[PDB]
């Protein structure tokens, strides 16, 4: 969770380069000229009348390297190395066409970063999974639809292939991984029909809040009971919080309530 | 038992009470102690030996 | 990561070994 | 076994108020090399029941959060200790005592006599800020319940559950050495 | 107050006066 780049705006690499390599008198992030001394007044007047032209090459390269840092194509500690290498290359092949290409690349990378600021793996997994079963092609179809809906609506969830099996993980740094291949292999003999492994039990518990299934089928009954259990768990959490907060005006009290409550 | 048996609110097991005042005449040695029984904790004087 | 950062890169593709290469069985009494 | 794994019991660090890594529960485990399949089934069922109990206890007590172990906790998540109302009584009336002394009276204190009024002050001695920071032992054991990691270490390295490693900081993800 | 008593297991396990006075 460390800041990838120094600038206050993680996106807009041009803005980040503005923040890093520009004087803090032109920037904006949100006196009495005439009483100033003669030297300052004359310097400001001359600079205003005849503005000093400067090369926007180092700024462009800094914006590019900030974009690369944001994209993670360049590690944090080699930013200076890449900056110097890019400056050397640009100076070696400097031209108006090269400057135009640099500006175009900065604009394109800024747009791409702004636009950007698992599904294909699930599609491949569904493709390798058989789509026809001899025990009702509606429970399977609705379950697949629920799985796709939940993986799409999950904020940070990953589906990936690890050798010969496909896995589903609820979060990047979590501890809830479901072997989808084995779960569906276990579920296949009993679509339309205690005997389920913990992997497929966890899959069902995860998909229950995000699910068309006919209630007559075994999977329908299991999903209804899992929904009921999850609702009981939420209401039990609310009751536990209320009881504990009231009883704290003892860890032994938490022990007693949890034991009586589970 | 786990609950409603032990204090677990940072209280002592033994207390040493120095005498508030004392006199040592030629015959005896009289000492006055001011023992304060907590706010909730309770004792029985099968303990409380004089040292 | 991909664990391809831990393997030599013969150009671009990593020089990964076989998936089933892990494991061994060498045991005979004679 | 990946289907029924041993829970990852957390370790408490009572100086920073945060968990210091997690390791599998290698202390509370039952040997079954002396047992045939009849009892192997029973032991496996017991382990599965224990995993289920741990999962539901996590769902009940653990507060939802993106990170596994936030080193610095938000103020509202931390259960602040309740504080009673402090009642204090003003003993002396300074202006009336000053008047009496100016008119030639000496007061040797120990309601006095000359003060008919009687005022009391009631207020709550709350801390200025609601003590954001570490986690006490009670909240730690309430929330950092043992974790059941079903399919262990399957996927890309960045998808692994970190903070199971004892020496690992979330900021600038890496392992802190000597 | 049965929860205060030490438990033999699921069921807690469970002489309230004294009679000791004699001159010999």
């Amino acid at each position: 969770e460390a800041p990838r780049s120094l600038g206050p705006a993680p996106s807009n690499p041009s803005l980040q380069a503005l923040f890093q390599s520009q004087p803090s008198a032109e920037q904006e992030w949100h006196g009495d000229f005439g009483s100033q001394p003669q030297a300052n007044r004359f310097g400001a007047i001359l600079e205003a009348v005849v503005p000093p032209r400067s090369d926007p090459t180092h700024e462009k390269v800094l914006a590019i390297v900030n974009a690369l840092l944001e994209t993670q194509a360049i590690r944090r500690d080699e930013a200076g190395q890449m900056y110097t290498a890019l400056l050397q290359r640009v100076a070696r092949y400097n031209s108006v066409n090269v400057q135009g290409n640099l500006d175009r690349l900065i604009q394109d990378v800024k747009e791409a970063l702004a636009q950007r600021e698992s599904v294909v793996a699930l599609n491949a997994f569904l493709s390798t999974q058989p789509a026809v079963v001899e025990r009702g092609q509606e429970n399977y179809v609705a379950f697949v639809s629920a799985l796709k809906l939940m993986v799409t609506e999950a904020p940070q969830s990953e589906v990936y292939q690890a050798g010969p099996s496909f896995f589903f993980q609820t979060s990047r740094h979590g501890s809830q991984t479901v072997n989808l291949s084995q779960a569906f292999d276990n579920l296949r003999p009993l679509w339309g029909v205690s005997l389920l492994t913990p992997n497929t039990r966890l899959l069902l518990l995860l998909i229950a809040p995000f699910t068309g299934i006919s209630r007559d089928s075994y999977l329908g009954h299991l999903l209804t009971l899992y929904r009921e259990t999850i609702g009981n768990t939420r209401v039990d959490e609310t009751t536990y919080n209320e009881i504990t907060e009231v009883s704290r005006a003892d860890a032994s009290n938490l022990q007693a309530t949890l034991n009586y409550l589970l | 038992p786990t609950h409603d048996v032990t204090t677990e609110r940072s209280q002592r097991l033994q207390l040493r009470f120095v005498p508030v005042d004392r006199e040592d005449t030629q015959y005896s040695y009289k000492t006055r102690f001011q023992l304060a029984v907590g706010d909730n904790r309770v004792l029985d004087m099968a303990s409380t030996y004089f040292d | 990561y991909n664990y391809a950062a831990l393997a030599p890169r013969q150009g671009s593709r990593p020089m990964l070994s076989q998936w089933s290469g892990i494991g061994t069985h060498e045991m005979h009494g004679g | 076994s990946k289907e029924i794994p041993t829970p990852y019991v957390w370790t408490f660090q009572p100086q920073m108020g945060a968990a210091a890594g997690a390791s599998q529960d290698y202390s509370t485990r039952m040997n079954w090399f002396s047992a045939g399949p009849d009892m192997i089934h029973d032991v496996n069922n017991i382990r599965d029941a224990q995993n289920r109990i741990l999962m539901t206890q996590s769902a009940i007590t653990a507060t939802p959060r993106n990170l596994i172990d936030p080193r610095q906790w938000a103020a509202h998540l931390i259960k602040q200790p309740v504080v009673g109302t402090t009642h204090v009584e003003m003993p002396r009336n300074e202006v009336l005592e000053q008047h009496l002394t100016s008119h030639g009276a000496q007061i040797a204190g120990g309601r006095s006599s000359f003060n008919p009024l009687q005022t009391d002050f009631a207020f709550h001695a709350l801390p200025s800020r609601p003590r954001h920071g570490g986690i006490g032992s009670r909240q730690f054991v309430e929330e950092f319940v043992p974790a059941v990691y079903l399919n262990p270490y399957s996927g890309p390295p960045d998808s692994y559950p970190d903070q199971f490693i004892r020496h690992y900081n979330v900021y600038s993800n890496s392992v802190s050495g000597y």
